């Protein structure tokens, strides 16, 4: 009893993934289609850390604080 | 507040065809003859009107 | 209580002069800590293009060891007392500041004595600082705001030493040597161009005695009799654009020439910025913000952010705006921004002028909280204006403005002027110079 | 108030929008204030309103009316859009007062 | 003028504290003990939407009225939220600040919470969570808190992905009516007389249920979560349970954190006084940053090591920091180094109260924590009243305890909990 | 490096 799809009864098409490169004659049960997925918002480019001198202070030591202002930008205190 | 030039129902036609239409930078004077042809046609019709409405 | 005697009860900055011309200024408060700093007006404006990265790389090298304290000695002496040591350099200033307690004041003035006077430079240290400053330029290349401000400074002050950056180019960093740093430090670190400022729980007589003990060795005499004078820079209306379409958002800065430090009119222009304000995507105000540009930016989904800036240099400056947005809005947003400026030429009323006055009052009092920004204000005031302007005088200058003089100064500095435009990102819809220059005047008058 | 009540009932009957199965608030002209008050509605009242409007449209396409048993009666006419509309005029008048000052 | 912070405990538990700074600018803060730790699995992310919905319509002032009035007078309104409590701060000049307070009190007292307003504000929730998650340290510490606690402290500050689009105004009304009680508030003021605080405190806040919900005692879990996002740098936070706030060993954990490294003191420095940074600098030849992470809460706490390093060099950095803490744990330290750590802690504590924002923040935190103002000199002599035996005991408690690890980056060489 | 660039000399066109 090798070929673990034949060994695992209910979880046979979950442990294995089937992809078709050329569509066969028989149409498959449970075709399925994606819905309109939500898109993440656009942000700036992150500041890179390429030297040890600019990496100092970037490790957190105290718990998180989130500040939201009215006419003040939202700040994160590490 | 909205931009008048891009939301007007009559002026977006005239700016999309005349104002913010992207054209090549290196165009020489020869293409200008095409524009001349248009206004030449116009003055012909104007003279043609003056060749009929009094005559 | 009325605001006037609330401002009057703030203690006055005490300024004294030593024999060498060194300025010593202190401000006393009730705080248990203090901030002591040294301000020297030696930036990239005074560098003559053979030493374009002198000040930045020198303040890199300043904390790596002095003559008496080699290597780990000064950092062990300043970290055992919990003091925080910081330094920065602008295009016209250079500051070394330390936050510490009030007990360790002779220690901090001794440390600030031996950093700016007896700094020791070594070959392995200068090579490791060379590769560190190269990697720091490499990592600062990816922040778009600094790139856009550097582009604006380069294109607004062409042919002048105000165009060149604080960090300097990579070739000058690769070609800088020990002798250039040595004679730059010799001819630029002089006592009549030095302010020792202190803010917090400080006794003025004690710090004056300790500054006379420690800072009375400067060699202020002109060794080569070479006087570094301030050449008046010229503002050139120009446009630089860096098209690179893989960036997610585009940054555009538009700036006209500012008056300078000595002209009071920038105070009025400060109120103008308080009319226009700033906006971010994370602002909690939403739609009902008082600034019309922010309201039309949130109402039409124009920008990621915008911010109004007024940088001032000796006899010059840049006053304008900077916005980051997606590409497909850029042209439209430019139009809105220009309209707001022309509103300040014509349709200025009492209400938004009063609102800008209140916002500027809250800004200039709320910024001077804590020892570090007060000490920064003291150093920059004794370097730019030559004196510490009291906050009551700032209130008297703020109260003198109304809509008539604000709109005629805005007509003087914005109407029919040639701006400087810098762009970075997907900036294909960013217009030419001709559309911006045409939009900086209305045809109705 | 028997003079006003009977005249209001007769005027509701002769207005004609009850014959096509409408409430009062469906007949209002959709200005920006009315559209803002429509935007603040809950989803069920919104769906009821658009179904009633669509039923009115394809009833007057045929030049027909509803049967008399299922006309909109006067007692069941609910002023659902009225408090949202009053709130919208309150905010707009407050905004114009702040713009005047 | 610097004379006293006058303190009042109203019989409904409403803490009042005020100081007469005679300052040009007056600051009013309201500290409510209703943070993100008081939710459960049914209304996650309600604290984040409430923090964003502070600027909405209230019963007494519209959102247009609030925004235009605050921006016209030039004042500042901010909401500061952590795990334990939330804080609402308003700032103005000394004259007009009175009407500013009623604006502030409306934000606390009677929020209308209209359905279309929160429906518009859920997109603001999404963009603000994206901006807060632009940094990676936030994601590391929130995954770490999700690992370490079974319940009541694993709830994140920001909204979960499934929660956006399903938070209604009923949940916000329930959260306010059962967490914003009068015996869980501290009204603090700088530049304002105490009688005005008494007038505002009895005239707006004097109708509440009284205590609200209790909590869920914050059971410790332990374990590890490692995520693969392919960054150039690898983050790893390894903590264990520590002493809570108010304990005598919380100061010992703070002294241990400053002994092992709690941030730089010199810009572009080497941080030689920190033991972890020097141990890793003896070990590696690549850029890094190692610090000690501590967090004190009401009934529990966390203490451990935060390391940011390279991809293939993460294991050596983690092991070197852990062997440094282990060598500390059987008492390999000097009293001069403990004195330096104490001086660093005292200097940082005194620098935290320089500005009025931090001063009001710590006054509100002390007023919500113990309900009694404590002067900083007593805090300084409490800091000096710890010995190195307590630091050795705290290090041994961290070493022998169960671990909680959060990791991100290229984790092909990052070790595990049983590998340490 | 963005500091490596500078504007060219426009002396033949400038007034
Ligand atoms: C204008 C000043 C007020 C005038 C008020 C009288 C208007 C005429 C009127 O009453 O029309 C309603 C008509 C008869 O009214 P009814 O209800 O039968 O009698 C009570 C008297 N209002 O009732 C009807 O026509 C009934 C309509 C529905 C069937």
């Amino acid at each position: 009893m090798l070929s673990v799809a034949a060994r695992s009864g209910p979880f046979a098409p979950v442990l294995s993934a089937t992809s078709r490169g050329v569509a066969g004659a028989l149409r498959p049960l449970l075709q399925g289609a994606v819905p309109a997925a939500s898109e993440p918002p656009v942000l700036d480019v992150k500041r890179p850390f390429l030297c040890r001198e600019s990496l100092s202070g970037q490790a957190a030591a105290r718990p998180l604080v989130a500040t939201v202002g009215l006419n003040v930008p939202a700040s994160v205190r590490f | 507040m909205t931009n008048m030039r891009k939301t007007h129902p009559l002026f977006k036609i005239i700016n999309h065809s005349f104002i913010d239409l992207p054209a090549p930078s290196n165009i020489s004077s020869w293409w200008n003859f095409g524009s001349l042809l248009g206004v030449c046609l116009m003055v012909q019709i104007i003279t043609g009107l003056f060749l009929a409405m009094h005559y | 209580a009325t605001f006037a005697q609330a401002l009057q009860s703030v203690p006055e900055t005490q300024v004294s002069i030593l024999d060498n011309g060194l300025r010593v200024a202190s401000e006393q408060s009730s705080h248990a800590t203090c901030t002591v700093g040294v301000w020297i007006d030696a930036g990239s404006r005074y560098e003559t293009e053979k030493n374009n990265g002198a000040g930045y790389f020198l303040e890199h090298l300043a904390f790596k060891g002095t003559k008496n304290r080699p290597g780990n000695a000064l950092e062990k002496e300043v970290e055992s007392i919990g003091a925080h040591l910081n330094a920065y350099s602008t295009r016209e200033h250079t500051a070394y500041l330390i936050k510490a307690l009030s007990k360790d004041l002779p220690k901090v003035v001794e440390l600030l004595a031996d950093i700016v006077q007896n700094s020791s430079l070594e070959d392995s240290q200068i090579e490791k600082e060379r590769d560190v400053i190269l990697r720091e330029m490499q990592e600062n290349d990816a922040s778009m705001q600094n790139v856009v401000f550097d582009y604006l400074h380069a294109t607004a002050f062409q042919g002048t030493p105000l165009a060149q950056a604080v960090e300097g180019p990579s070739e000058n960093v690769r070609r800088l040597s020990r002798t250039d740093l040595t004679d730059y430090l010799n001819r630029h670190y002089k006592a009549p161009r030095m302010v020792l400022a202190a803010a917090g729980g400080v006794e003025h007589q004690q710090l004056l005695d300790l500054a006379q003990k420690h800072l009375s060795s400067v060699s202020r005499v002109y060794e080569e009799d070479a006087v570094p004078g301030l050449t008046p820079c010229r503002f050139t209306g120009s446009e630089i654009r860096h098209r690179d379409d893989a960036l997610p958002l585009a940054h555009v800065a538009i700036a006209v020439e500012g008056p300078g430090w000595a002209n009071p009119d920038n105070v009025t222009l400060q109120v103008a910025n308080a009319i226009i304000g700033h906006y971010d995507c994370t602002y909690g105000g939403g739609v009902h913000l008082s600034s019309p540009l922010a309201s039309v930016a949130v109402a039409n989904k124009l920008c990621q952010s915008f911010q109004t800036f007024n940088i001032s240099y000796s006899d010059t400056g840049l006053l304008g705006a900077h916005f980051v947005c997606d590409a497909m809005s850029i042209d439209d947003m430019v139009f809105f921004l220009q309209g707001q400026w022309m509103r300040l030429c014509t349709s200025a009323t009492e209400s938004e002028v009063t609102r800008g006055k209140n916002i500027l009052r809250n800004a200039l009092v709320s910024h001077l909280d804590g020892t570090t920004p007060v000490c920064e204000d003291i150093g920059r005031s004794l370097l730019t204006y030559g004196r510490r302007i009291p906050l009551a005088e700032w209130e008297s200058r703020i109260q003198e403005v109304d809509a008539q003089m604000l709109r005629d100064i805005c007509s003087k500095y914005f109407y029919d002027q040639c701006p400087a435009v810098a762009g970075y990102g997907p900036i294909e819809q960013l217009p030419d110079y001709n559309r911006i220059r045409s939009g900086m005047f209305w045809l109705r008058f | 108030s028997k003079w006003l009540d009977g005249f209001r009932k007769w005027y509701y009957n002769a207005a004609g929008f009850n014959k096509l199965g409408l409430m009062r608030d469906d007949t209002l002209h959709e200005t920006e204030d009315v559209k803002e008050a429509i935007r603040r509605l809950p989803e069920d009242l919104y769906n009821d309103r658009m179904f009633r409007i669509k039923r009115a449209l394809d009833l007057t396409m045929r030049h027909q009316i509803l049967p008399k048993d299922q006309w909109t009666k006067y007692e069941e006419d609910k002023f659902y859009l009225e408090p949202y509309l009053k709130e919208v005029i309150r905010e707009r008048k407050e905004r114009e007062e702040w713009a005047k000052k | 003028q610097p004379q006293d912070l006058e303190f009042t405990k109203l019989p409904n538990g409403l803490v009042i504290a005020s100081l007469e700074n005679y300052a040009p600018l007056s600051r009013i803060g309201l500290f409510v003990k209703a943070g993100s730790r008081y939710e459960d699995s049914n209304n996650l992310g309600t604290s984040h939407l409430l923090r964003l919905a502070s600027s909405l319509t209230t019963k007494g002032a519209s959102s247009f009225k609030i925004t235009r009035g605050i921006e016209a007078v030039g004042g500042k309104l901010s909401v500061t939220a952590t795990r334990e409590n939330m804080a609402y701060t308003v700032e103005g000049i000394r004259s007009d600040i009175e009407i500013l307070m009623e604006f502030l009190l409306n934000v606390t007292t009677a929020p209308e919470f209209r359905r279309w307003e929160v429906a518009a504000l859920r997109s603001q929730l999404k963009i603000d969570k994206a901006v807060a998650f632009q940094n990676s340290q936030t994601r590391i510490i929130e995954n770490l808190h999700d690992v370490a606690y079974k319940n009541a402290l694993a709830n994140p500050l920001y909204c979960p992905d499934y929660r956006m689009g399903k938070i209604t105004s009923e949940e916000l009304h329930y959260f306010v009516q059962n967490h914003f009680t009068s015996a869980r508030m501290a009204l603090v003021g700088l530049g304002v007389s105490h009688s005005v605080l008494k007038q505002v405190a009895e005239q707006f806040l004097n109708m509440r249920g009284g205590l609200g919900l209790a909590g869920a005692k914050a059971k410790y879990r332990g374990g590890e979560i490692r995520e693969q996002n392919g960054d150039n740098l690898v983050h790893a936070a390894i903590v264990a349970e520590s002493a809570a706030i108010g304990n005598a060993e919380a100061n010992a954990f703070s002294v241990l954190q400053h002994l092992l490294g709690a941030g730089p003191h010199i810009k572009r420095g080497n941080n030689t006084t920190s033991l972890l940074s020097q141990s890793v600098a003896k070990g590696s030849h690549q850029p890094f940053d190692v610090s000690a992470f501590n967090a004190s809460y009401s009934d529990s706490g966390l203490f451990g090591i935060y390391t940011i390093s390279q991809a293939a060099a993460a294991g050596e950095v983690i092991n070197a920091a852990y062997n440094q803490v282990k060598a500390v744990a059987q008492g390999n330290l000097s009293s001069a180094d403990v004195q330096a750590a104490k001086n660093k802690l005292k200097a940082g504590y005194l620098m935290s109260v320089e500005t009025s924002e931090g001063f009001l923040s710590e006054i509100g935190s002390q007023a919500l924590a113990a309900g009694s103002y404590m002067p900083p000199s007593t805090v300084l002599q409490q800091i000096d009243s710890v010995a190195d035996a307590d630091v050795v005991k705290a290090a041994k408690k961290f070493v022998s305890g169960k671990k909680s690890m959060a990791a991100s980056g290229n984790l092909g060489h990052t070790p595990f909990l049983d590998e340490l | 490096s963005h500091t490596d660039v500078k504007v060219p000399d426009f002396s033949d066109y400038r007034r």
